[PDB]
């Protein structure tokens, strides 16, 4: 998911786009 | 558990920013 | 639309704190 | 939609909850 | 009482930044 | 109080520091 | 030091959102 | 005190609740 | 000049956001 | 500037893009 | 970087709050 | 830089004002 995700590592805007609606 | 509550607050600021229009379901 | 921008940064957070461990949706 | 409910007038945290999952 | 609300919630972090180790009090 | 007196006209980090204990 | 400082600002905007009218003291 | 009881382990609103006026 | 406060707080963020490794200039 | 064109009128992530370095 | 990451987040915005009309660059 | 010695130990509002314009 996208704290697994991107508070592991650190995410671009272009990835945390993957969560958007 | 906290270090992923304050991480968590910035990626919902984020994804509000990026989603735009679009919007977004946030799930911890 | 700024000043709805601006609102609807804070309701995210408003949302991320309390929803908790539920999560929550944010659809403009 | 919580921008026209919760940004003309201000939400309790209750209502708030409204848009929980 | 949006703007207010929104004023508050900066007016709050702005606090915790020159208060410091001293803390401060806000009330509404 | 703070909000009347900082939300209608803005304060500078000087005047905030009078609310700070 | 830092980690706490973070911690902290995430702090008072809680207590600003959940003590409302209430108001609050913040002592670090 | 706060720093101390929810820096180290996460705090619900409820416990925060125990710091407001 | 307080909703121009309120404004730049938000761009300021976004710019960080954005901008990444590249940072930003931020001139009032 | 920045304040000028941007508080007055909403910017895209794009429009912002000119403010960075 | 993560922690970096969000420590960058509060450090433009007290840059936001500390220099004022005087704006700054952020180069991380 | 500012990240370098700010995100290691903390900084005051003194410190970071050497960041500024
Ligand atoms: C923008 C952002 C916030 C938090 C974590 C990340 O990986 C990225
Ligand atoms: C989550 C929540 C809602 C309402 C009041 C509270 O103290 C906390
Ligand atoms: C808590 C909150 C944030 C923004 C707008 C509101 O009506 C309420
Ligand atoms: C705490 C504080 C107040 C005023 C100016 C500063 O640079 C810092
Ligand atoms: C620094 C700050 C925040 C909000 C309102 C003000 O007048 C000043
Ligand atoms: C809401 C919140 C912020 C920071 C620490 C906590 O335990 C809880
Ligand atoms: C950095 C950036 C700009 C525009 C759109 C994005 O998803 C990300
Ligand atoms: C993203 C953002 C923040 C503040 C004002 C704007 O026009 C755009
Ligand atoms: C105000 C602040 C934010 C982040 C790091 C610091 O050292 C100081
Ligand atoms: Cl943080
Ligand atoms: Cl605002
Ligand atoms: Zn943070
Ligand atoms: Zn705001």
């Amino acid at each position: 998911g996208i704290v697994e995700q991107c508070c592991t590592s650190i995410c671009s805007l272009y990835q945390l786009e993957n969560y958007c609606n | 558990f906290v270090n992923q509550h304050l991480c968590g607050s910035h990626l919902v600021e984020a994804l509000y920013l990026v989603c735009g229009e679009r919007g977004f379901f946030y799930t911890p």
